[PDB]
Formats: C-alpha cells, sequence, structure tokens
C-alpha cells in the first residue's frame, strides 16, 4: 500500500 | 462530514506529522492514515486518522496524484491550514 510519512 | 479548516503550526526542523495514503491514481482521497504523537498534527487536534486533506494552504488536493500531494505538503511552512472533512 502506498504510504508517505510527511 | 462536514468541512473543518485546522491551522497547524511547525517548526522549521519538523514534519506536519502524518502518514497519508491514496490519491488520484488509487481512486481515493490523501487521506490520513497515521497521526504521530508530539508532531504539528498532534498538537494542533482536530485531525483524525480516516479524514480526507481536501486542500492544504489553499492548495486543492482533491485530484492530485499520491506524490504530488506529498510534494505539496513537504513544502508548506510555519502556519499551516488544512481542509479536511472525515470521510
Amino acid at each position: 500500500r502506498r504510504e508517505t510519512q510527511v | 462530514g462536514p468541512i473543518r479548516k485546522v491551522l497547524l503550526l511547525k517548526e522549521d526542523h519538523e514534519g506536519l506529522g502524518i502518514s497519508i495514503t491514496g490519491g488520484k491514481e488509487h481512486g481515493v482521497p490523501i487521506l490520513i492514515s497515521e497521526i504521530h504523537p508530539g508532531q504539528p498534527a498532534d498538537r494542533a487536534g482536530g485531525l483524525h486518522v480516516g479524514d480526507a486533506i481536501l486542500a492544504v494552504n489553499g492548495v486543492n488536493l482533491r485530484d492530485t496524484k499520491h506524490k504530488e500531494a506529498v510534494t505539496i505538503l513537504s513544502q508548506q511552512r510555519g502556519e499551516i491550514e488544512f481542509e479536511v472533512v472525515y470521510v
């Protein structure tokens, strides 16, 4: 699953 | 749900304090998947896992690809307004 911390 | 606008305040060295999923290529909004303790989103309150980020500082994110949204979000500084709705 595409997941990014920002 | 109803749209809410939430003001985050972050110092220059920190991130926004969220993890996001979704985006145009996934057929769903940019969604908050995690809110990290002690970081700006947590400190602001009023954001939730499961909120869709419709816009940030007036940039419409409703039709952006995931990486475009990441890039816009990463560029924000200081006082940052999130337009969110709980989906």
